[PDB]
């Protein structure tokens, strides 16, 4: 990552303009140039690089930071007490992972319903009424309802309402293995859901995009969203309310409460900078107001600033949501129950599964416990001089397994077996303790079979194939009988791994 | 354990 | 087994 320079990733659904202007104004005073990027699945790519050209700064919910800090990806932020009392300690407790902050919280997310006001004087109080209301709309060429079903961040909300949940809390903590994706209470939500599906009060295929254009184009009386969402709509012709979700079965719609975090990479050499310009540019009145002027944030985590903006009724309405709802997890599972939840509502949604069938597997794939360890492999190839005239070996090569992290691999692996070709002597080359390599000299490339064990000796073996590359492909570097580097990135899965098994890859 | 479903990325 | 200079 670039030197004297800060990279900020964030979501192309916030105020990147607005964070931009606070670049431009950190630069102004420290000739520090700030670039703003929004690169689509940047909370999936982040892990992929931090990291080369990883962002000094990730924007995310705090649900993810949890998974990124367990992976080693986060510095642990090093905030003085004077700047934490400046925000808000709920906003704090959402970016602690482990007892240790590994994130700035910016502001408080929650789903609300927001309204036509012309098309619909009176929003539904009630889930239950909205079918009668759509076929008293579609008379006269409009629809009641439309927002994103394929994330199940605009789902859960309905889901939750009559006793889903993701996590069991007990004993101090979330119990990954007490799941409520597949009690009746989920059942009854997805049912209600699909039930509105299949009586042509919404489209299964409706996501983001389609329900915005919708109801800013005023097609539709009623959508649900965040605070983000509210710029677009006052650029349309549309006089819209912020308000309560409905009930279902007259029980609130809880929908999961998202806080808006800011990460330091743990690769970034620009900590110090990204310190300075998170507390001192951002997490001011003036650097939340240009971030807000763009896309609201919602319920900034400044006290200061939250307080300017707490009379407006949208944010009342968002924290009244957010009270009624449930501050997300953020423990490394949630990523695997977001996923379970999302194939589980687009596929009960499109009638490929059933209700019970579809939140069955959900139940099963959400506390599905996943442990990755990213690896490189392959081999360096340095040309001789000349060929050596006795054995005809013109290359010295070493093949490697190696982390990708600076972690000790042994903790986890037993042994890493290399076999080489028939010619070379000992052909099945064993490594029991770091490094995990092979050295040695020859004139031919050829397979080598990798075999990866692990302490567990019923944690399946990881086999990897390389080809030993000694010759250069690019033709200048051919020419030139350039060093060649044949490695390649690669992420090893453990599924469900024995309790012993856990603690050694944690 | 198992090798990722997405294909390895070169350096 | 599969050796040549380039494969
Ligand atoms: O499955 C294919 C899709 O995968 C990707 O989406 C994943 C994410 O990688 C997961 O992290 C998770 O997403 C959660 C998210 O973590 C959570 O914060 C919340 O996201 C809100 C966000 O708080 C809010 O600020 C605003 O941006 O809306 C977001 C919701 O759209 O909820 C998410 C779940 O809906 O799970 C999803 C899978 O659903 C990838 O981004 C997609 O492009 C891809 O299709």
């Amino acid at each position: 990552i670039e030197e004297g320079k800060l990279v900020i990733w964030i979501n192309g659904d916030k105020g990147y303009n607005g964070l931009a202007e606070v670049g431009k104004k950190f630069e102004k005073d420290t000739g520090i140039k700030v670039t703003v990027e929004h690169p689509d699945k940047l909370e999936e790519k982040f892990p992929q690089v931090a990291t080369g050209d990883g962002p000094d700064i990730i924007f995310w919910a705090h649900d993810r930071f949890g998974g990124y800090a367990q992976s080693g990806l986060l510095a642990e932020i090093t905030p003085a007490a004077a700047f934490q009392d400046k925000l808000y300690p709920f906003t704090w407790d959402a970016v602690r992972y482990n007892g240790k902050l590994i994130a700035y919280p910016i502001a408080v997310e929650a789903l609300s319903l927001i309204y036509n006001k012309d098309l619909l004087p009176n929003p539904p109080k009630t889930w239950e009424e909205i079918p009668a209301l759509d076929k008293e709309l579609k008379a006269k060429g409009k629809s009641a309802l439309m927002f994103n079903l394929q994330e199940p961040y605009f789902t859960w909300p309905l889901i939750a309402a009559d006793g889903g949940y993701a996590f069991k809390y007990a004993a101090g903590k979330y119990d990954i293995k007490d799941v409520g994706v597949d009690n009746a209470g989920a059942k009854a939500g997805l049912t209600f859901l699909v039930d509105l599906i299949k009586n042509k009060h919404m489209n299964a295929d409706t996501d983001y995009s389609i329900a915005e254009a919708a109801f800013n184009k005023g097609e539709t009386a009623m959508t649900i969203n965040g605070p983000w969402a509210w710029s677009n709509i006052d650029t349309s012709a549309v006089n819209y309310g912020v308000t309560v979700l409905p009930t279902f079965k007259g029980q609130p719609s809880k929908p999961f409460v998202g806080v808006l975090s800011a990460g330091i990479n743990a690769a970034s050499p620009n900590k110090e900078l990204a310190k300075e310009f998170l507390e001192n540019y951002l997490l001011t009145d003036e650097g939340l107001e240009a971030v807000n002027k763009d896309k609201p944030l919602g319920a900034v985590a400044l006290k200061s600033y939250e307080e300017e903006l707490a009379k407006d009724p949208r944010i009342a309405a968002t924290m009244e949501n957010a009270q009624k709802g449930e501050i997300m997890p953020n423990i490394p599972q949630m990523s695997a129950f977001w996923y379970a939840v999302r194939t589980a509502v687009i596929n009960a949604a499109s009638g490929r599964q059933t209700v019970d069938e579809a939140l069955k597997d959900a139940q099963t794939n959400a506390a599905a416990v996943t442990i990755v360890k990213p690896i490189v492999y392959g081999n360096v190839a340095r040309y001789f001089g000349k060929k050596r005239e006795e054995d005809g070996h013109t290359h010295q090569w070493t093949v490697y397994v190696k982390p990708y992290r600076n972690e000790d691999m042994s903790a986890y692996v037993k042994k890493i077996q290399f076999k080489l070709h028939e010619s070379y002597g000992n052909p099945l080359r064993v490594v029991t303790k770091p490094p995990y390599e092979i050295t040695e000299t020859g004139w031919g490339e050829f397979e080598i079979i990798i075999k990866i064990f692990f302490i567990d000796p019923n944690e399946r073996p990881v086999t990897l194939y390389h080809l030993l590359k000694l010759f250069q492909s690019d033709t200048n570097a051919m020419l030139g009988k350039k060093t060649v580097v044949s490695e390649f990135y690669d992420e090893m899965i453990f599924q469900d791994p024995t309790a012993m098994m856990q603690q050694l890859l944690t | 354990a198992r090798t990722k479903q997405t294909a390895r990325k070169s350096t």
